[PDB]
RNA sequence: CACCGGCUAACUCCGUGCCAGCAGCCGCGGUAAUACGGAGGGUGCAAGCGUUAAUCGGAAUUACUGGGCGUAAAGCGCACGCAGGCGGUUUGUUAAGUCAGAUGUGAAAUCCCCGGGCUCAACCUGGGAACUGCAUCUGAUACUGGCAAGCUUGAGUCUCGUAGAGGGGGGUAGAAUUCCAGGUGUAGCGGUGAAAUGCGUAGAGAUCUGGAGGAAUACCGGUGGCGAAGGCGGCCCCCUGGACGAAGACUGACGCUCAGGUGCGAAAGCGUGGGGAGCAAACAGGAUUACCCUGGUAGUCCACGCCGUAAACGAUGUCGACUUGGAGGUUGUGCCCUUGAGGCGUGGCUUCCGGAGCUAACGCGUUAAGUCGACCGCCUGGGGAGUACGGCCGCAAGGUUAAAACUCAAAUGAAU
């Protein structure tokens, strides 16, 4: 059945940038919606919209420059088979600094720069590179 | 393959066999010569190649090569063998030692005598 | 249609030496065809007396180079005739060997067994499918009616294997010698040897099947427990001494 | 001191003639050998240089970092299911995992950094860093876990129907083969390349009438349908399992996968008792130079037990989500006008082409071998070997779990 809806998510986004699709829904959640904000502030996406009161549903806006998808590569990392943790001095970087990669904090989700910056260490979500 | 499986049950290596199981990991051993003989290589060689079965002290008896041209072994002759098989003629693992205990070195060497226990040309 | 003679030098000198023919014994070597098994003896025997069924071998047999007087030569079929009129001729027991068509190779031991003391031992090349069955014994697969019988003539030994790649268009199947030499005493005679073969082959016809109705066709769970045969068990797993127990009670009775 | 054919830096002459010999691998040597033995010249190391033994590397060749299973080794024959692994969405609480800070400890030596002393170096030595760990206090609350209360989209229940060789039991029908009893009738029939065994004057073979018994269901028939797989085919009744569709109502995460375990499982084979028309291992005969012909037993059939294997194959584990199209088949249903095989839709199963992508290629391609997640099974050069010894199972045949010594430098897949 349905295990993982991250991962699931990650998924769409990848086989619609494949497709020229124009945008994607998927049922929504809290975990998602704060992926994709993060994902909104570093210009990957264009715009995520939320509609529905008894079975939301969230609706991403993807994004080419010239003829070329501007999402390269977006992976999950730490599954329910296997957790990853990682303390402040040990996060990743990928692309040698280029990409991002989502970190879940004791704050809140942000990328592995924010959460350098703020002193913290927590979950790998997924790479986007 | 999975992680749980790997769990229950680790990678396994294979464990390596030795070529040379009656030196028993020393790089020598001395032995007594029981027959001395001459034998016929495998297919597309041909010569009349000298072995010799050799009994050695730890109660192991195989089969060693005798390289060079010429040699004086007969039977109770106290030699030294040691590793290195010869491709063409099965069966034999082992070399020996020439210029030690009753082998004595090749007559009228002249290149890459020390493989051979020959002495330097006094000339 | 074409046969497949021998012609590795290799395997055959086992043959030779393991029939050691010396002077003095009658050899009877049916079959010469091209004497691929007769050269080899060069030892020679002073004589020999051949059996040859075809005249055109027959004909351009009789010189060879040097072949010519030293042996007679008979134009029948090995199969028809009585082998024992060739034994008070010379006096003693015959010694013979052979390599036939494996096709026809089955028949002629048993009419030689028929003849006896006129026979003192053989040395055949068989199939080794059939060499095996022949010198088998109980509680195996190999084991069976020729066995059997073949056991209660003579003493089988296999002698030797040749390997597929002797013969000129070598067959798919491997090819052996075996030596069998009839018994001097019988451990169990029989009296109707035919009464021996019938009891076999109702046991083996049958051989998957428990001997209480395999063999019930003839006799009774108690009488089989008279003579101490379980009545439980395959054809398979009775012993030829056994096999001639009921032999012989079926005719002592009724 | 070792080396100078390639790997691998460094080339010529003489001798020998598949001999003598060399060799880590591939190999060299049968009359001009840069590969064997000597000499001249050269290359690499140097108070050392080679050989042998042993460990890691190269080996991503046990793959956590970091591999695979259509055809190269590799998906259990199929299903149900306990332990275990994993688990939709909202609110609250807790603080176990997780994260942050601090304290205690982690012997010295050694390894690393900056210095100092032996004429230099090896060596000796000062200070630091490191010792990735463990424990205890104080905090953080995003994610996983625990606890409490909810939600309806996953999973189930109810109402009405549809199609189907799905399964168990009992009846019955019509064609055909064999046998029996009657009629008409006179001399061959059968078989082969040609004959013979065989049947017949006690009337065969042929043709018509009546009966007995056993096994299987022509046409329909389809590339069609149903079943978890093995498989299922005349017609009628009784008992019974699943799939699908319409509209509405209800429960409220009740789920997915599954080592041991339990069940089902073609044909052949076995045990106890029946039955026996046709066919037919074995067997008994007749021929011709294998294969053929005439008889014919076990068996094929039924009831009840055992056996537990197949190229049991889509050579393709089960569940869920996402990704351009075109031709067919089969089976439901909503709406309009209505001669409707008339138009507009909406579901299930199935066959063939082919796009991106993937693949060693062949090829697969929304029923994936594409892009991903959860759990399980299995693989590690070829032969020896699915073999031996041991355990468990079986009446037996045998099934299942399962090696090593030794031996070779290959064995293999797709395409040209």
């Amino acid at each position: 059945s349905m295990q993982d809806p991250i991962a699931d998510m990650l998924t769409r986004i990848r086989n619609g940038q494949a497709a020229n699709k124009a945008a994607v829904t998927m049922p929504s959640s809290k975990l998602k919606v704060a992926i994709a904000n993060v994902l909104k502030e570093e210009g990957f996406i264009e715009d995520f919209k939320v509609e529905g009161d008894t079975k939301p549903e969230l609706e991403l806006t993807l994004k080419y420059f010239q003829g070329k998808a501007v999402v390269e590569s977006i992976q999950r990392v730490s599954r329910p088979g296997l957790r990853i943790y990682k303390r402040k001095d040990e996060l990743p970087k990928v692309m040698a600094g280029l990409g991002i990669a989502v970190v879940s904090t004791s704050k809140g989700v942000m990328t592995d720069r924010a959460a350098r910056q703020a002193g913290l260490g927590g979950e790998i979500i997924c790479y986007v590179a | 393959a999975t992680v749980n499986q790997l769990v229950r049950k680790p990678r396994a290596r294979k464990v390596a066999k030795s070529n040379v199981p009656a030196l028993e990991a020393c790089p020598q051993k001395r032995g007594v010569c029981t027959r001395v003989y001459t034998t016929t290589p495998k297919k597309p060689n041909s010569a009349l190649r000298k072995v010799c079965r050799v009994r050695l002290t730890n109660g192991f008896e195989v089969t060693s090569y005798i390289g060079g041209e010429g040699h004086n072994l007969q039977e109770h002759s106290v030699i030294l063998i040691r590793g290195g098989r010869v491709k063409d003629l099965p069966g034999v693992r082992y070399h020996t030692v020439r210029g030690a205990l009753d082998c004595s070195g090749v007559k009228d060497r002249k290149q890459a005598r020390s493989k051979y226990g020959v002495k330097r040309p006094k000339a | 249609f074409g046969q497949n003679f021998l012609n590795d030098q290799f395997v055959i000198d086992s043959i030779v030496s393991a029939i050691n023919p010396q002077k003095g014994q009658a050899m009877v070597e049916i079959g010469p065809g091209l004497a691929a098994l007769t050269e080899p003896v060069g030892e020679r025997l002073d004589q020999l007396t051949v059996i040859e069924l075809d005249r055109d071998l027959a004909a351009r047999l009789q010189t060879h180079p040097f072949l010519g007087p030293k042996l007679t030569i008979y134009q029948q079929d090995a199969m028809t005739f009585n082998f024992g009129e060739l034994a008070e001729k010379m006096g003693q027991p015959l010694r013979v060997f052979g390599n036939l068509p494996y096709n026809i190779s089955t028949p002629l031991m048993f009419h030689l067994f028929s003849y006896t003391d006129a026979i003192a031992d053989m040395h055949f090349m068989l199939q080794k499918e059939v060499v095996n069955r022949l010198v088998a014994g109980p509680n195996s697969k190999a084991y069976g009616r020729l066995s059997v019988m073949a056991q209660y003539y003579c003493n089988v030994i296999p002698v030797l294997e040749v390997p597929p790649s002797a013969f000129t268009p070598p067959p798919k199947v491997d090819s052996a010698v075996v030596r069998l030499v009839p018994h001097a005493t019988m451990p169990h005679p029989v009296k109707d040897v035919r009464v021996l073969s019938r009891i076999t082959t109702e046991a083996f016809n049958q051989r998957r099947k428990t001997i209480r109705n395999s063999l019930g066709n003839l006799f009774s769970v108690e009488v089989l427990t008279g003579m101490g045969i379980d009545p439980a068990m395959r054809a398979e797993n009775i012993s030829v001494a056994q096999y001639c127990q009921m032999a012989n009670y079926l005719a002592e009775n009724a």
